[PDB]
């Protein structure tokens, strides 16, 4: 059984527990709220998939494509709990929930662990300059200056030429990086890659 | 644990693994981040 939980539902109805919406939120609050409030179906901007697909347009996230560029930051949507049009049952009829959520340990091992028990989990490193310019291979910041904190989804991990790595996956759609993905050494608590690991039981009902 | 581990094998009856998504022009990665492996975890969970 798999659901594609809506970020739409996430970014828009957690108030000022989960932060600011698109100015930005904290990762560990916004597991909490799916364990409180739960969190209904919505796929992909216009995908018309599950209740509350994404409102906000894709871009062009520091690479060239037909998409116009990201802007910066813009709106964030309203919260409205109620299904688009044409979705079949009642929002809160579709809200999927979580038994718990919890911190992973800072710790190459713990963080290993967790995903080969339980599946990807959510991290957070902070981004420099030369991370988006990401083609492929393993990454490892040398130059630039600090734009922020960015929160990823971490699903496995390998070794290439003998560098260590974590699996990860960007929100930058998949004309960025590796297909969308990118790779980052790993055991070395690298860009803090390792500090602020977050995850969570869904509720088997 | 093995040396290398890849979720999108491991788990190829969960589609969302291998989806990926765009913020677009805001600061949500922090909920992408989270439904992202939520989808996932939901399909591993489950019957």
């Amino acid at each position: 059984v798999s659901v594609e939980v809506s970020a739409e539902d996430l970014l828009t109805c957690c108030g000022s527990m989960c932060g600011d919406g698109c100015n930005g939120g904290y990762p560990a609050e916004a597991w909490n709220f799916w364990t409180r409030k739960g969190l209904v179906s919505g796929g992909l901007y216009e995908s018309h998939v599950g209740c509350r697909p994404y409102s906000i347009p894709p871009c062009e996230h520091h690479v060239n494509g037909s998409r116009p560029p990201c802007t910066g930051e813009g709106d964030t949507p309203k919260c409205s709990k109620i299904c688009e049009p044409g979705y079949s049952p009642t929002y809160k009829q579709d809200k999927h929930y979580g038994y718990n959520s919890y911190s992973v340990s800072n710790s190459e091992k713990d963080i290993m662990a967790e995903i080969y028990k339980n599946g990807p989990v959510e991290g957070a490193f902070s981004v420099y300059s030369d991370f988006l310019l990401y083609k492929s291979g393993v990454y490892q910041h040398v130059t630039g200056e600090m734009m922020g904190g960015h929160a990823i989804r971490i699903l496995g991990w390998g070794v290439e030429n003998g560098t260590p790595y974590w699996l990860v996956a960007n929100s930058w759609n998949t004309d960025w990086g590796d297909n969308g993905f990118f790779k980052i050494l790993r055991g070395q608590d690298h860009c803090g890659i390792e500090s602020e690991v977050v995850a969570g039981i869904p509720r088997t009902d | 644990l093995p040396a290398s581990f890849d979720a999108r094998e491991q788990w190829p009856q969960c589609p969302t693994i291998k989806e990926i998504r765009d913020q677009g022009s805001c600061g949500s990665c922090w909920a992408f981040g989270a439904v992202e492996a939520i989808s996932d975890r939901i399909c591993i969970h489950t019957n």
